């Protein structure tokens, strides 16, 4: 086929079948996305309300959405118009249409990140590797004008310029914003955006097993109990011979 | 002839309480059934949940 | 009219003669549990299916997000979606064992029960195939485009038959809709046909592992098998749930988290696991037409099994030769499945053709032959 | 002897068997849930919103 | 030589229906001929086969087999039905052939 | 009506005990397991083989594929 | 609950379409039962008297 | 058909207007519903008048 490098397996705090997401890391991630990625990456399926009870307070959320202006309408005259966001609004798209997006990124199209960790083999482990992993091309390899070398991206020539660098932002929680810390938190956030049910789903799995193990054992005994009549049954052939 | 017929020995399978051929089996009956039924009653509770 | 209502009542009588007083052999094994599971499996798909249909929108511009909006906003939408999706695999897993069991124990000798069976399989395939397009993701669309276009190889009436099916010139909205229609419909036809399946089945009664008349020792279905099946239901249901809940997308292509896009062909367009085995036999024959037929035959071959039984005995319980041959064939299918998952390049291409060849050889020549040889070794 | 008693008062009469299954369920639910939720949370100390909520719950701006 | 005899005895033991106490003929699949054949068996042989068969089923349901001592020995396996079954087939082929002429 | 018209049976006595006078899962070590093993042995050499023979083919085919992706230095030895 | 909201809106339209697709098939099923009970006695007839003497 | 407040009405319209014999099928289905009731009402009536309900 062709050559490719596969990301390693980082021990995410939420890799354990019974382990949930570290909402603190997720909360940071939201910031990373909000202050860095959201600049070119759309996240169409998440809405500010979604944060409430997960990473932010109903109040913080109400605020975070008012920081944006959305397009509503039409009005009495049939015109469109702006207004400050509500928690019912979904994270703002950076560009009107894909054509405009490609236009501002050298014909490249930054994909919506709503399901990215499930749209790529490796999910976070891959996204994380990709982010931190930029480097110079090896001998004999030339990256065309406009692309950047990343051994983790298929073809190794990616249209996205390294997006994060140390202290590129400041976690208001007082966390050392080293490039890897960022990637880590944001990847954690992407997991959550991709599937909010994560924690509840796992909490259910627990219950499912416990009940399952209990119910199975019980029905095994019952099954055996009825069958016993046959299992031990004894017969004989007694002709008047 | 039927007189020459006897029930085999079920010692290998009998429950502890009905192991001795000289002890009324009725005294341990409520226990034997109460257990099994207890198991069943439980299965229902699980299922119901 | 009669003493107890269970027998007199025109309806209970039915429920009774097929779930309570029905004569079952005393020695059937776990391999017989698949019938009931397939049945339960079905009732379950339809339930979760309806629930998902009450939130789905069949339109290229809304399908993908309707499904997304369901998992994201509908109470337990995510759970139902999963259960339904993974349920489909549990379905096939079960049907494949059901069939297997049939083959190894010569159940197929019950021709009509068997033939309706093949029909159930075919129907289930169509159903699960159209179902997969509904979320309109990259793989949904692309797979639909490659698989349906296959017919275009059929002579003269090829292209016509396809453009008809598509409702246009390519898989587009008019397809998505008629597929959603088909997907909603077929399941119910499955249910109907299952009744026929069990109806023929009941004429003869179940077969049994030793393959010899079990009239000298039959037992009432209830409680023996009602209980046995309820046990087998929880024994399988555990792994199903364990998967569906802990490793949700363990079986799905990540490429389907990307809205269908007609201007980006994915690198490796392949159907769902339960189809690979045949997708594999498809690529074995270089020649669009021959490969299709080979595909068709890969499944339609089941209709011949009954006419390829040469053994003087029904099961393989007492036929060790036939037994390895049977497990060979199974292993063979495993490999075919595997080949289907890999690209079309060496060393896969050749292994493919080899496995595809051994597949038909085993069912068409080896099995009946080893069968005859086995008879001579018994002095028959 | 509970088994004996249980049998007598609970499992003998079909009507009481049913009553036991229900009340039994009602109590089993209440306890199975609380327990599992408990286990799940300990297993995830400090990760759940329930845990970090206080920091922004009347302690900012 | 005894090649054919080595094989048969081997296959006979390989099959293993004797561990259930069954005889070669007890395992015959009851197709149309075998059916007629059985009806002709004398009562004593019929009842015996029936017990054997029912006993085998009980072992199967129990996931057990007879103790090695009780296994049917290749050389003592009585072919009780074979003779009948052959005539049943001889008869059929006659009729089949005659109705053709 | 299927119970009564099944078979002509004569002279077979059977004996069985109520489910309550006996154990559900009895003689686990004396009988159960020994047979589990028994059954397992009688089959391994019939099943296992073709499945193992599958694994190999898989491993080979896999490893070989990866090998053909690697570069052979013998293509660049004289590229001064 | 039935509306799936606060008024007849999209969530209703969909679940109705679902129900409308479903029900017909339930009718067909039930029709089989209808005729099944029917056949126990056979058809009735205008004069309302036993028609066994002339079927 | 499309089940969406924003497309339902027009999906039906688009059917009668663009689908070969769509208009016919739509009619037959629609009017068929009445023929259905008309019939069921007589079926019931018949039953009441001849004591079939027994
Ligand atoms: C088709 C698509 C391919 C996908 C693959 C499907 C999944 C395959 C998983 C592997 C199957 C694992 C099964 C392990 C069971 C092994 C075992 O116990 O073998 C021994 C045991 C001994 O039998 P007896 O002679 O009656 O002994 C009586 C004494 N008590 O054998 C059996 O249980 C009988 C075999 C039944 C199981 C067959 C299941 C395999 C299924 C694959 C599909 C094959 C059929 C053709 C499909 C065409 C489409
Ligand atoms: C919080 C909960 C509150 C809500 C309450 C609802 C629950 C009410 C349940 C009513 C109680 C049932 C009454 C049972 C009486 C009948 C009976 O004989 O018992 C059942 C009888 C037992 O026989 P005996 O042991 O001989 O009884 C001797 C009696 N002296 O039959 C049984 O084995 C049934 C019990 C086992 C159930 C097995 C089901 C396993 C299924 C698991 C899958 C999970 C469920 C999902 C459901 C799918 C729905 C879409
Ligand atoms: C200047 C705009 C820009 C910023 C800011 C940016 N990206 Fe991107 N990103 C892109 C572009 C361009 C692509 C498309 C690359 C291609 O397909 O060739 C992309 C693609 C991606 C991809 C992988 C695409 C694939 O096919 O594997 C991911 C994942 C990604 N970005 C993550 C991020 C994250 C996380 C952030 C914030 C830390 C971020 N991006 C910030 C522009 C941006
Ligand atoms: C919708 C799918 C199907 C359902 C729900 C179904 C259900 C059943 C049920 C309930 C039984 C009785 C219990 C058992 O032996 O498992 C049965 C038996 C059987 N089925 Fe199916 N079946 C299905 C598909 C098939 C297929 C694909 C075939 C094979 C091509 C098939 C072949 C048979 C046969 C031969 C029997 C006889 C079993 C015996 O040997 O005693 N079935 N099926
Ligand atoms: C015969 C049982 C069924 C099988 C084997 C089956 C299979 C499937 C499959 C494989 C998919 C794709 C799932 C995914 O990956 O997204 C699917 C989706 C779907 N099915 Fe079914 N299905 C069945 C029955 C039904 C029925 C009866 C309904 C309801 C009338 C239904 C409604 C749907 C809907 C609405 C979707 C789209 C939403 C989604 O993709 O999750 N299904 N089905
Ligand atoms: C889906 C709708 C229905 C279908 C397809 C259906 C079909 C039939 C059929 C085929 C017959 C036999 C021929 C005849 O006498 O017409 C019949 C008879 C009958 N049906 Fe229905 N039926 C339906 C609804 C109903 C309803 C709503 C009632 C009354 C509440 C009803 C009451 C009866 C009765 C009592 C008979 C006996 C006729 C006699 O007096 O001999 N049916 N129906
Ligand atoms: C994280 O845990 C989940 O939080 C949800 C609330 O957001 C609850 O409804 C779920 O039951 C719980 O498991
Ligand atoms: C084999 C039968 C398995 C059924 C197990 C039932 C477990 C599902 O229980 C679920 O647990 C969640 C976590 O707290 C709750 O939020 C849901 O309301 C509850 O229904
Ligand atoms: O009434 C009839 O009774 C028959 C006998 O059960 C069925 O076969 C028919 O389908 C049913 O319509």
């Amino acid at each position: 086929g062709e050559l490719e490098l596969h990301p390693p397996a980082f021990p995410w705090s939420h890799g354990g079948p019974l382990s949930a997401l570290d909402h603190s890391s997720v909360r940071r991630g939201f910031q990373v996305y909000k202050q860095v990625c959201s600049a070119c990456h759309s996240m169409d399926y998440v809405a500010f309300r979604n944060l409430i009870g997960v990473t932010h307070t109903e109040a913080e959320a109400k605020a975070l959405a008012e920081e944006v202006e959305v397009q509503d309408g039409p009005d009495e005259n049939g015109e469109l118009f702006m207004r400050p966001g509500k928690i019912s609004d979904y994270f703002p798209k950076p560009y009107p249409n894909p054509e405009a997006a490609r236009a501002a990124n050298n014909g490249a199209l930054p994909p919506d990140l709503s399901y990215i960790v499930n749209a790529r083999h490796g999910g976070e482990d891959y996204v994380f590797s990709l982010l931190t992993g930029y480097c110079d091309p090896p001998a004999g390899v030339v990256v065309r004008e406009g692309l950047h070398y990343n051994p983790y991206f298929p073809g190794q020539a990616i249209g996205m310029a390294p997006p994060i660098y140390n202290e590129i932002l400041e976690y208001d929680d007082g966390t050392p914003a080293t490039m890897s810390q960022i990637a880590k938190d944001v990847c954690t956030f992407l997991r959550w955006a991709a599937e909010p049910e994560h924690d509840q789903r796992k909490r259910m799995g627990l219950k499912m097993l416990l009940i399952s193990a209990l119910l199975t054992s019980l029905l095994y005994y019952m099954k055996r109990h009825k069958w016993s009549v046959l299992k031990s049954r004894k017969m004989a052939y007694r002709p008047p011979k | 002839v039927h007189n020459d017929v006897t029930v085999p020995d079920f010692s290998a399978y009998r429950r502890e309480d009905v192991m001795d051929a000289t002890t009324s089996s009725q005294t341990s009956s409520e226990d034997r059934k109460g257990f099994s039924y207890l198991v069943t009653a439980t299965a229902c509770v699980a299922t119901a949940y | 009219m009669a003493p107890n209502i269970r027998k007199s009542h025109p309806l209970l009588k039915m429920i009774n003669n097929s779930l309570i007083d029905l004569p079952a052999p005393s020695n059937i094994s776990a391999w017989w549990n698949f019938g009931s599971l397939l049945a339960v499996c079905l009732m379950t798909q339809i339930l979760t299916g309806l629930l998902l249909a009450m939130h789905y929108t069949a339109d290229t511009s809304l399908a993908f997000s309707s499904v997304a909006h369901t998992c994201r906003n509908v109470q337990y939408g995510w759970l139902i979606r999963n259960l339904h999706a993974n349920g489909a695999s549990f379905f096939f897993i079960c049907i494949f064992l059901h069939i297997g069991r049939g083959l190894y124990y010569g159940s197929y000798l019950y021709k009509e029960t068997w033939n309706t069976g093949v029909i159930l399989l075919l129907t289930l395939m169509a159903t699960a195939f159209v179902g997969y397009v509904l979320p309109w993701g990259q793989m949904s669309f692309w797979g639909a485009t490659v698989i349906t276009n296959l017919f275009s190889a059929i002579p003269y009436i090829g292209h016509t038959l396809v453009e008809w099916a598509w409702g246009g010139f390519s898989v587009d909205n008019p397809t998505l809709t008629r597929f959603f229609a088909l997907h909603f419909l077929l399941p119910f036809a499955i249910a109907g046909i299952t009744i026929i399946h069990l109806t023929f089945l009941h004429e003869s009664g179940s077969n049994n592992p030793l393959g010899i008349s079990s009239d000298s020792d039959k037992i009432p279905f209830h409680p023996y098998y009602s209980f046995k099946d309820i046990l087998g239901l929880t024994l399988m249901l555990t792994p199903f749930l364990t998967l569906a809940l802990f490793s949700p997308n363990l079986l799905g292509d990540p490429e389907n988290f990307t809205p269908a896009n007609p201007l980006v062909t994915p690198p490796h367009i392949k159907p769902e696991w339960y189809f690979l085995f045949a997708y594999a036999i498809l690529r074995s024959i270089p020649n669009k037409l021959g490969g299709v037929l080979a595909l068709a035959a890969s499944v339609l071959i089941l209709f011949l099994i009954p006419f390829l039984h040469k053994s003087k005995q029904r099961t393989m319980t007492f036929r060790p030769l036939s037994q390895t041959l049977f497990w060979l064939l199974v292993a063979n299918l495993l490999i075919l499945t595997w080949i289907g998952s890999q690209p079309v390049e060496h060393p896969f291409i050749i292994i493919g053709q080899m496995a595809s060849l051994s597949y038909f050889t085993i069912l068409l020549i080896l099995f009946p032959t080893i069968g005859t040889l086995e008879n001579k070794m018994l002095n028959y | 002897a509970l088994l004996r008693q249980a049998y007598s008062a609970l499992f003998r009469r079909t009507s009481t068997f049913a009553l036991t299954v229900v009340l039994g369920a009602v109590l089993f639910e209440r306890a199975f849930d609380q327990g599992a939720d408990a286990i799940f949370e300990h297993l995830n100390e400090g990760k759940l919103w329930k845990h970090i909520k206080h920091k922004y719950e009347a302690s900012e701006e | 030589g005894r090649l054919m005899d080595r094989i048969r005895k081997w296959y006979y033991n390989a099959a293993g229906f004797n561990k259930y106490g069954l005889m070669r003929d007890d395992t015959l699949y009851e197709d149309d001929d075998v059916k007629e054949a059985l009806k002709r068996l004398p009562e004593d042989l019929y009842n015996e086969r029936m017990f054997r068969i029912k006993r085998a089923l009980d072992l199967s349901l129990k996931h057990r087999i007879l103790p090695k001592e009780q296994w049917v020995k290749y050389e003592e396996d009585k072919p009780y039905l074979e003779p009948y079954l052959k005539e049943v087939i001889r008869e059929r082929l006659e009729r089949e052939a005659w109705n053709k002429k | 009506i299927h119970f009564g018209n099944l078979a002509r049976v004569r002279h077979i006595i059977t004996y069985s005990l109520s489910p309550f006078e006996q154990r559900a899962i009895p003689n686990i070590f004396s009988d159960a397991l020994p047979n589990v093993w028994r059954r397992f042995s009688s089959q391994v050499f019939k099943v296992a083989p073709p499945f193992l023979g599958a694994y190999l083919l898989y491993s080979w085919g896999t490893q070989e594929f990866e090998r053909l992706k690697r570069k052979n230095p013998a293509d660049y030895e004289n590229d001064q």
